[PDB]
C-alpha cells in the first residue's frame, strides 16, 4: 500500500490531476497490479481525458475509474 | 499551366479539353509536354485545307500526335508525395485500428503542446 502512493506521487508530477481526485480510493482499487501496469493506468486515463475535448484542464475521476477497468490484471 | 503556357502562343481553337490532355499525359515531363505541342502544330500543318486563314487544331491531332510520342524514363523512383484523397469512411470496419493511428501519429503531429502537457511519450516508428 505505501509503495503504491509512492509511484502515484512520481507519476503526478507531470500531469494535470484535478483535487477532487483522492489518492486513498486509487491505492484501494488498485490490489496487487504490478509496477508496470500501475503507469499505464496513468497513461490510459490521460488519453481518454483527451479525447473527450481535448482542449482540456485536467483529469477527474471518470476518467480514472474508467482506465481501471480497461487495464485488467 | 505548363500547357497553358504553350498554347498561349500557338493559335489553338477553344473546343480543346485541358484536364482530359493533362489527365492522359501522366508520365511525361515538361520537355515532352512542349513536343507534344509542338507535333500537334505540325500534323494541322502537314494536313490541311487550302484555305489558310483560320488554324484551326483540334482534338483529332492531339490525340494523332498522342500516340507517337515516347515517354520519358527516370521518373518511376525516389519517393512520390501527392497521390488521392481517401477518407476515414471508405474503410469499413477497423474501428479499434482507426483509434490507435489517431493516438499515436495524428494528435502528435496536429496538437503537439497537448500531448507534451499531459505527459504522453511519442511511439518513435
Amino acid at each position: 500500500a505505501a509503495t503504491r502512493r509512492e509511484i502515484f506521487k512520481l507519476q503526478f508530477h507531470s500531469m494535470p490531476v484535478s483535487n477532487e481526485v483522492d489518492l486513498d480510493e486509487l491505492i484501494l482499487q488498485t490490489d496487487a497490479y504490478s509496477g508496470a501496469e500501475i503507469v499505464a493506468v496513468c497513461r490510459e486515463a490521460a488519453l481518454l481525458a483527451l479525447e473527450e475535448d481535448i482542449q482540456a484542464n485536467l483529469i477527474m475521476k471518470r476518467h480514472f475509474t474508467q482506465a481501471l477497468s480497461t487495464v485488467t490484471p | 499551366e505548363i500547357l497553358q503556357v504553350i498554347t498561349s502562343k500557338m493559335p489553338i481553337s477553344s473546343h480543346v479539353d485541358l484536364g482530359l490532355l493533362a489527365e492522359m499525359t501522366v508520365g511525361y515531363v515538361g520537355a515532352d509536354l512542349t513536343a507534344l505541342c509542338r507535333e500537334a502544330a505540325m500534323h494541322a500543318l502537314l494536313h490541311s485545307e487550302k484555305n489558310q486563314d483560320n488554324p484551326v487544331i483540334d482534338e483529332i491531332d492531339f490525340l494523332e500526335a498522342f500516340k507517337n510520342i515516347q515517354p520519358s524514363s527516370f521518373r518511376s523512383v525516389i519517393g512520390l508525395m501527392d497521390i488521392k484523397p481517401v477518407d476515414w469512411e471508405e474503410i469499413g470496419g477497423l474501428e479499434d485500428v482507426k483509434l490507435k493511428l489517431k493516438q499515436s501519429i495524428e494528435w502528435p503531429l496536429k496538437f503537439p503542446w497537448e500531448f507534451v502537457r499531459m505527459g504522453l511519450t511519442q511511439p518513435k516508428g
